């Protein structure tokens, strides 16, 4: 979740938020 | 209206400043705050303000913030002045080309600023006391730089030294024979008065006498504190002899380049044997020329002593001082020179010395100090030059030097004159026909 | 009474501690390290319950 | 008020990173969210050296961890301390190096440190007045050996008058868990000499051998490896955050252990490591860490200082101490160990004495160890890329990616020529001056 | 000869000439000295009192 | 203990005895006495 | 403040120490935690000849553990008195020696005691001024006689002015447990010789003759062994870490027993003992002491010096005790026994007086004797050892591991002039 660029990213969560 | 000017430069110079300014205030009886709980006596040390406040006349000067925010945090906050105490940003790191070049000729203007500020103050001045360190970046190059201005500034003013010299086995840093060299090379032309000790002595005076197995950097600022107390006892307490400044200015340097002084202070013991010793006149001033109580590592029986200056504090009198002159003149381990025929000079102070919480030392009657110059230096002078040959016969460490403001030339000139200063005290140790 | 007495108590070391006294120190913390993460105390029980389910 | 920044290169230089902001971390006072929850006054004073002021009183840590390998950070974001770190400070790119120099230096290392350098600048400006930079990485990878080094250069290049420290975990003859690490050794030791002020050589096999012999754990895996490191890390700089009654910070340390700009290798231990067993039979004290920290198993090289000729030495102490018996200790192991100390510099070790010890310890010291005993590291290296450019083995993976092969012959003469300076330093008299004086000048 | 060569390279150089720089405050405060305007250094132009 | 041959001949700088002849038979004594 | 470092060397060497370690523990007051549970003052002046500080008022030995065999080790440990020692001390290598010099002294012995001295100058620089080193060892097994005597080598050469004392069982022909012992015993009669200051020479047959005849046991284990054993060791030391009247430390009388270099080998023996249906029935005074302390069936050795010549007798006395009936109890057995003692050296005695008592006991002595009667014992074995190098007794053993044959030759010819020289100051004139 965290790895993947803001495009090409869909709807998860991030790490500690 | 006699005064002194204080400026502590170092870590080192702070450091013994602190324990001599609790000294003082102990003495004067001023409280941390700065207050008094008719007497003008503290008008040597201290500026007092209208509304009872008083002010001590010091500079603390340093280039790392570590050791001068202790002073800003500590105890003693309200009394010493916020602009007083100068910090610079990036410490000399062990460069004497740091502290005389790149990092130490920003802020001596404001150094020189605070200088001034309170040397208008003075309605008489007697002189300026240097407290450094031979070994450490700011305590050789500042220390320098502070002298060549201040004697730019105030023409011929009395500069007494208070200087750590660099002990003969321990040290802590590698490049303190290049600082010691070129700090010696300066201060040899711009130094009035110059008093000698190293940290080995003391530790092995502590280890011996105070019955303290493990002294500390606080020990032996103790100690010095009482020295400096001893020499402006005479400036601040009456007694049947004063002795100013300028008389042990004049009375130990007979020459223009021979301005190194050996200090020493006796009795110093315990509790446990201030239970047992008469301390007498005799006895305190037999004490100061055994070279075991000497403060800086080097035997006296190797030279010739060039002059002497004793000052006794307490229940003494002169009677008892000079027979026991005549003893020590009498004896034949002590030894002077031919040309000088005349090799003392003595002060007597009513005031016994006084006692901290928490201290070292045993409540005594009767003390004595004294600063001897010798030819006992020279094997000094030797070890120096044979480590600072040793290691320059590489050129190891130069590059740190050579690339931050000097040339190289300037290591070349600072041997040579130290050679010759070598030579100089061989033709003054060397007697007549 | 002297300042600085600790330094110098001859029974310093009679009034001491050996720092990781158990296990359950509050001030053994990860800077200090007296305590390490690999110190397996669960590995005997982790090794039985390994061969009771193999 | 003198502030270091901290760069962290490869997978190596994350988990060092992660582990080392953790114990620091623990030692001012600060929980995981950011703030403070401690018990003295001391530990507020000097944060500003490590952490940046956020807003409601937080505090974030002045690192950039940098990689080439997207996996990597998700691990070091979910890890223990992972919130505390700023997420624009995670700069990763998407394809790795596989292990490779020429990918890190030339093709996928050269578009991303123009990223890299927008935040290293960004946090550099915004100092008060900088100390220097500080990198963890290791010279057996991609990440860390090419592009750590690229980003060396380039900040060598722009900022000349600061000081550059790095921590290398530089490879090992028996733990060589990789075929290529020659290659990759051999080409990054060329760009840390004339580009860096210090270098400490860490290696795992003597990590492994540390945790093995001096503190008997049952599985030493990488976090006691890391835990290990970041206490050398700590010690090196604590004098810039605490007082003490000797200051020494790292141009204090530099100036005196590196008498010529070639010789800036050095070998770190820490001292008072014990095993769980020889615990309650041991007293801390200062000769007791002086005689422990000299011992040949605690060095975190494997260099054996018997071999050569300690240069210069220099220890950082830690706790309530008396400067009496530090000064002593350190004068009696000079004067009983007369050959293994060069003899054109008299008294090779530097003393620090600091008042604050590590959280939960009465007193600890650190070792930091220039010798001449280093140079069989390089030696080996050397022995074995000449061993595989004989035969020319793994080349075209270097050289289809915009390398000649004078490259690898121009970093085996700069080895040999570094090699052949220490054997010269070692093998040197001291009585003697010769063949560059002015001829004995006057008369 | 590395001794020699590092001897005949420390000799034969000049040493770096410092940037004017002056501090104002008690804490370091460090600011440079030629635009600050407490050096004349624009009285010294070519075209002074001249059109 | 040791000294380069640089710098040995280096004079002093002090001058304090009044001939050259008297300094010369008072470092003769002070060496065949040392 | 003059320490002493202690040294073990094999699985007798270990058992011996275990129990001396235990009999000054319980002479000190030391509980087998560690700490300090005495009453009295002086337990704790005089501590740090035998024992190293530790946190929270611990006391560790200065000893060390040296085994080629990790059995010993598990033993000792296990055992009462284990867990005072330091887990660093022990020093255990994997692979036995197996009752062979060669495999202790080459083979084995050559990468074990790169380890074994880093611990030895580790525990020797740690003291202020350091008195010496003691070891205890036999010479019949591998680990202990071998790699024990080329540590005895090694530490001669790093420590020149120190003092080596040692407690060597060397073996007996009766009691003999071991085929190949004669070889072991003979080829460490050189490397002791011109490497140690004072060797004590133990015998288990005696020991058992003790137990046998004096103390009148059923059961004469190797504990009540190890125990006359610790008994004679600590009453040599008893004068450095007690006051007395007159104090006599190793060197002391080492000066006086060692009239030539070649000749550092004594013969032991302990007074006070008693049987316990005797107890009762023997009043403990001085002359008591002396009448048996020189008693022939007291020696712990296989050597009589009824047919040998007394060179130089110590006597260590223990108790509170008045000077005048020690030394005319010394002077009438020198006037009785004209004949025992050599007459070239007058005053052959030397005398010794501490306070207190051994833990228990009321009055004590010791004894060390220099005789010319301990060259049987070595006469004994190199005829033994001739007797199996004649026809080559297991020589391939000795030979596959690196020895030479020649070093078998000049280990005989070396004791041939040792006991050579023996016969030669028996037979000496008073003038010439
Ligand atoms: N007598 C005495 N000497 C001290 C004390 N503190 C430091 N020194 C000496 O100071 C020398 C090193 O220089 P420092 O005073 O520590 O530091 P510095 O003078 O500010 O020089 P830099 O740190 O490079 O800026 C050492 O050789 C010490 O002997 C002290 O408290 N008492
Ligand atoms: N000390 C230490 N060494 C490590 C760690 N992780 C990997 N290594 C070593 O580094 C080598 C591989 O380097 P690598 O981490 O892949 O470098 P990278 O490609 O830049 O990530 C291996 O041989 C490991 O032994 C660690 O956390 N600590
Ligand atoms: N006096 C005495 N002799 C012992 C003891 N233990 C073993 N021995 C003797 O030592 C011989 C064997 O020694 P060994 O174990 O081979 O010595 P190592 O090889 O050095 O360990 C046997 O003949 C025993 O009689 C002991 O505790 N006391
Ligand atoms: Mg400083």
């Amino acid at each position: 979740s965290f790895s993947t660029p803001v495009p090409l990213s869909l709807g998860k969560l991030l790490p500690y938020e | 209206m006699r005064e002194c000017i204080s400026i502590h430069v170092g870590q080192a110079g702070v450091q013994i400043g602190n324990a001599c300014w609790e000294l003082y205030c102990l003495e004067h009886g001023i409280q941390p705050d700065g207050q008094m709980p008719g007497d003008d006596s503290f008008n040597t040390f201290f500026s007092e303000t209208g509304a009872g406040k008083h002010v001590p006349r010091a500079v603390f000067v340093d280039l790392e913030p570590t050791v001068i925010d202790e002073v800003r945090t500590g105890t003693y906050r309200q009394l010493f002045h916020p602009e007083q105490l100068i910090t610079g940003k990036e410490d000399a790191a062990n460069n004497y080309a740091r502290g005389h070049y790149t990092i130490g000729k920003e802020i001596i203007d404001l150094v020189l600023d605070r200088i001034r500020k309170l040397a208008d103050q003075c309605t008489g001045l007697q002189g300026f006391l240097v407290f450094h360190s031979f070994g450490g970046g700011t305590g050789s190059g500042f220390t320098s730089l502070l002298m060549e201005r201040l004697s730019v500034d105030y023409g011929k003013k009395s500069k007494l030294e208070f200087s750590i010299y660099p002990a003969p086995q321990v040290s802590t840093a590698v490049v303190e024979p290049y600082n010691s060299i070129l700090t010696t090379h300066t201060t040899l032309e711009h130094s009035d008065c110059a008093f000698m000790v190293d940290n080995e002595a003391i530790y092995d005076i502590c280890r011996r006498n105070l019955d303290i197995e493990r002294p500390t950097y606080t020990n032996l600022n103790r100690l010095i504190g009482q020295i400096v107390s001893s020499i402006t006892a005479s400036l601040r307490f009456d007694g049947a002899l004063n002795v100013d400044l300028t008389e042990f200015q004049t009375n130990l340097v007979p020459y223009p380049r021979i301005h190194f002084p050996l200090a020493t202070y006796a009795p110093v013991i315990s509790a446990e044997k201030a239970y047992h010793e008469q301390l007498s006149v005799a006895e305190i001033t037999n004490a100061c020329f055994e070279p075991a109580n000497q403060m800086v590592k080097c035997d006296p029986r190797h030279g010739k002593y060039m002059a002497c200056c004793l000052l006794y504090r307490g229940d003494v009198v002169p009677k008892d001082v000079n027979a026991a002159i005549a003893t020590i003149k009498t004896k034949r381990t002590i030894q002077f020179v031919d040309w000088c025929p005349t090799g003392f000079k003595v002060g007597i102070n009513y005031q016994p010395p006084t006692v901290v919480p928490g201290g070292d030392l045993a409540k005594v009657q009767r003390a004595v100090c004294m600063l001897s110059n010798t030819t006992a230096i020279a094997e000094a002078w030797a070890r120096l030059d044979h480590k600072f040959d040793l290691m320059y016969a590489k050129r190891a460490f130069v590059h740190w030097y050579v690339g931050e403001g000097m040339e190289e030339g300037e290591f070349s000139e600072a041997r040579e004159d130290m050679a010759a200063l070598e030579k100089d005290y061989e033709e003054v140790g060397v007697d007549s026909v | 009474t002297r300042r600085e007495f600790d330094l110098s108590d001859p029974l310093a070391l009679k009034k001491d501690l050996p720092a990781r006294q158990s296990d359950n120190d509050v001030r053994n913390t990860i800077s200090g390290m007296q305590k390490f993460m690999g110190e397996d105390l669960n590995f005997h029980e982790r090794k039985k319950f390994q061969e009771e389910q193999n | 008020m003198r502030e270091i920044v901290h760069l962290q290169a490869g997978q190596c230089g994350n988990q060092i990173g992660a582990k080392f902001w953790e114990v620091i971390s623990d030692e001012h006072g600060i929980d995981p969210t950011g703030t403070y929850h401690g018990d003295s006054d001391l530990q507020l004073e000097r944060i500003n050296v490590y952490y940046n002021e956020a807003t409601g009183g937080k505090y974030v840590p002045r690192a950039v961890l940098v990689d080439l390998e997207p996996g990597t950070m998700d691990s070091v974001r979910s890890g223990p301390f992972g919130q505390i770190f700023r997420p624009d400070n995670f700069v990763f790119g998407q394809s790795g190096a596989g292990n490779n120099w020429a990918k890190g230096h030339y093709t996928e290392g050269a578009e991303l440190v123009d990223s890299v350098l927008d935040v290293v600048r960004k946090e550099a400006e915004s100092c008060d007045c900088l100390q220097g930079f500080q990198l963890t990485h290791s010279l057996g990878g991609g990440t860390g050996s090419g592009m750590g080094t690229l980003l060396i250069s380039k900040i060598r290049e722009e900022y000349p008058d600061r000081i550059m420290n790095t921590f290398s975990v530089v490879p090992s003859p028996k733990v060589s868990d990789t075929v290529v690490e020659p290659y990759n050794a051999t080409l990054s030791v060329h760009q840390l000499v004339e580009n860096t002020d210090e270098t400490y050589c860490i290696d795992n096999e003597a990590l492994y051998d540390i945790c093995f012999r001096t503190l008997k754990l049952t599985t030493p895996t990488y976090g006691d490896l890391n835990h290990l490191v970041s206490a050398t890390m700590s010690g090196v700089t604590t004098c810039l955050r605490f007082p003490g009654q000797l200051n020494a910070d790292l141009r204090k340390l530099a100036v005196n252990m590196v008498p010529f700009p070639r010789l800036h290798f050095f070998m770190p231990g820490f001292a008072p490591l014990t095993s769980r067993g020889s615990q309650q039979y041991r007293a801390l004290t200062v000769p007791e860490l002086t005689q422990q920290m000299f011992d040949a198993k605690n060095m975190m090289a494997a260099c054996d200082p018997r071999h050569g000729r300690y240069l210069t030495v220099a220890a950082v102490f830690r706790g309530r101490m008396s400067m009496k018996e530090v000064d002593e200790q350190m004068l009696n192991v000079q004067n009983k160990n007369s050959s293994y100390f060069v003899e054109w510099i008299p008294n090779n070790v530097k003393t620090a004495v600091c008042d604050i010890p590590p959280r939960g310890l009465k007193m600890s010291a650190t070792f930091i160890g220039n010798s001449t005993a280093i140079q069989e590291l390089f030696k080996r290296i050397s022995e074995q890329f000449t061993a595989m450019f004989r035969r020319k083995a793994f080349l075209h993976w270097y050289t289809g990616e915009g390398m000649d092969e004078m490259e690898f012959t121009e970093a085996e003469s700069n080895m040999n020529d570094l090699v052949s300076e220490y054997q010269q330093y070692q093998d040197a008299t001291a009585e003697e001056e010769g063949e560059f004086e002015e001829e004995a000048e006057e008369e | 000869n590395f001794i020699n060569t590092n001897a005949a390279d420390i000799i034969m150089g000049v040493a770096k000439k410092p940037k004017p720089i002056y501090v104002d405050k008690r804490t370091g405060d460090k600011h440079d000295l030629e635009p600050s305007g407490l050096v004349p250094k624009y009285i010294n132009k070519k075209d002074y009192g001249v059109t | 203990l040791w000294h380069m041959p640089h710098f040995q001949k280096v004079g002093r700088h002090l001058d304090t005895f009044p001939t050259e002849a008297d300094r010369q038979r008072a470092l003769k004594a002070h060496r065949e006495e040392c």
